[PDB]
């Protein structure tokens, strides 16, 4: 009963922090091409870059 | 290096040009106290003398 309560929540708990890791990865994304025209820093980017991993 | 951004770079190259306008534009007025001569030749009485 333990195993079985284990696999009904793991897979909504993956979903979720998958959905963060691609959440994550969007931000990141957004302050790189804030970053490749000029108006951000780069300490900024990688703050996005720590927050990612 | 690109430790700042570019657009900070423009906007602080923005205030160092338009503060150099400024000691330009202060300047003309120490130049305007020396009364430089606007052309050349044979001058006069001086009207106002020293003091005026």
């Amino acid at each position: 009963a333990d195993g079985l309560a284990a696999r009904g929540t793991f897979t909504e708990q993956l979903q979720a922090q998958r959905d963060l890791v691609k959440a994550s990865d969007e931000y990141y994304q957004l302050a790189d091409k804030r970053y490749r025209t000029g108006v951000d820093n780069y300490l900024t980017l990688l703050d996005a870059q720590r927050s990612l991993f | 290096d690109q430790a700042v951004s570019k657009q900070q770079y423009a906007d602080a190259n923005a205030a160092y040009l338009q503060s150099k306008a400024a000691v330009e534009q202060a300047r003309i007025n120490l130049r305007y106290t020396k009364v430089l001569s606007p052309i050349s030749g044979r001058i006069g009485r001086s009207a106002v003398t020293e003091g005026a």
